[PDB]
């Protein structure tokens, strides 16, 4: 698509 | 909780973010770099009160968070974050709220935070950052 | 001329842009996508007048530009942009301008154009463009 | 430092 | 996938 | 303990270690993906012997890691890694070693790990990790 | 440089 | 004709080429850094002979290519690349083949070139680029 993207790490707390 | 996601941004000037010493964080937002100019991310807040708020003001761009961690337990049945504590390159902001539960922490050797999203709901459900160099 | 720098942003939605079909390429101004919303970015305009404007909306997100092209010469004395070709997965936006010169394009196999920088005097005197995927 | 950096091809135009 | 990305600029020639 | 830095590559393949449940973990080493093909990375060896190995074949590429979790925890008086957990879209892998001390997590949302860096003495001293889109 | 850069997260262990 | 595709790298130390002066540009093959070492890239063949071979060694990592030029045209009744120029932020290398057709050129102003791919058939009938930080 045309959105770009990043890295994203986590979650950290409830799943 | 609601969640949100304020999406990436050029880095990070400033947060702002409540805590309650008895429970878990509440409200979170942060003023964010946009290529050389400040950008308010909208403000998330918890769907209760009473809670204590904190400025952290960054000295961008010459300042940067090196570090995230915190601690996730129990709070009423509900999994949440109960604290956080910011490491940057000059100072240790927090920690901030109650440092009981699980640990976690994030060091960053090479990169930047330049993003959050998660979930509140009475207090912070879960959160998770965006990186770049 | 006066050089502009709108930095990166996480796609594009429109752009403005003005030229002449017996010089150059003039105006110049991005309507990007900024996590899902849209950010009208600065209008980099031209130190005179007389040019044809021209709007282009993509169908962001599902629309995006793929390749650019155009034409480099001079006018004036002055190297400048005479004309600018914006391809899409959809449509053919151009060419704009006058295609006399030295032509120049950039195709993307993978990736995204996310932000413009250059300078502009009476002209477009150059560009550059951010990529990121 | 603490601003984020992108891949950035040209200038394309006058040097 | 697991399979790292990169972005790839061209092609330049043959279509 | 004696410093190794693999580097960054295309993916992960395969990844041998070798742990002891009374103290903490020794060898590491990865086989990477390198464009389409194996390749063997260095194997990082304790500077004693008396640990179990273990292999862990991953289905490259459609299986990923995407949590690595553990424990850090003092050993002779040293802090060290004592145990590993590699949880991918398909399998948990572990926990390998002892899984007593400070626990850490790492979850991944968007992106792959690349690489590997540490330090390996008579145990893994620490280590970080490459990350890539 | 002509060398090129990765986020890298960490360390976990001794400091 | 066959194509090809080397992946991404590290970095490039050296490029060895061929090309006719009548025609245009033959084999082409890279040794690339993976990591600090050298990794030595497949060679790409033209399906014929006759062409002159070039060594371009570069000062890595302190050298660099910043900008890469040609030609394309046709040769024989096929579109190729009939030569290419490689410029570092030490010297200019090339042209090399015949400068005649139309122009392209990729100047970067952050970022490297990491890898090749393409097609060669007789000649080189098209190349990519792979960008990184
Ligand atoms: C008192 O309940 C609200 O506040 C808590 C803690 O902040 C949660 O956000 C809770 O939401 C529920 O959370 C779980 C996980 O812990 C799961 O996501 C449920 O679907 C979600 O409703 C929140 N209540 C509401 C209804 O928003
Ligand atoms: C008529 O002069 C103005 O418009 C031209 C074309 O758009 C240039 O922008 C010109 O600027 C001068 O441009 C050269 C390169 O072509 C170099 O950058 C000079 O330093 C710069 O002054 C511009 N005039 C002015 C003074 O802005
Ligand atoms: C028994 O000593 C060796 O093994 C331990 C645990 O694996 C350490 O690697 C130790 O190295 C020393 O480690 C500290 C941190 O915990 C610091 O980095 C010291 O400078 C380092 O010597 C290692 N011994 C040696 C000499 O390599
Ligand atoms: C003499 O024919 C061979 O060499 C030329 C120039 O290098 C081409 O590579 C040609 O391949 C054909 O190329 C076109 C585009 O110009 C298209 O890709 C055709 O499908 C392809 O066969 C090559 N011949 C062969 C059969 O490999």
């Amino acid at each position: 698509s045309g959105i770009s993207q990043t890295v994203i790490v986590g979650p950290w707390g409830a799943k | 909780g609601k969640a949100f996601d304020d999406g990436a941004f050029t880095g990070i000037r400033e947060i702002n973010l409540s805590y309650n010493k008895e429970t878990a964080i509440g409200d979170f937002q942060v003023v964010y770099d946009l290529n050389g100019s400040p950008y308010v991310g909208q403000n998330h807040v918890s769907f209760i009160t009473g809670f204590t708020p904190v400025k952290i003001s960054l000295d961008f761009p010459s300042e940067y968070i090196m570090e995230v961690s915190g601690y996730t337990g129990n709070v009423s049945g509900y999994v949440v974050v109960r604290s956080l504590t910011f490491k940057t390159n000059k100072k240790t902001y927090g920690p901030y709220g109650v440092t009981s539960g699980t640990p976690f922490n994030l060091p960053i050797e090479n990169g930047l935070i330049v993003g959050f999203k998660g979930s509140i709901g009475y207090w912070l459900d879960y959160f998770s950052m965006y990186l770049s160099l």
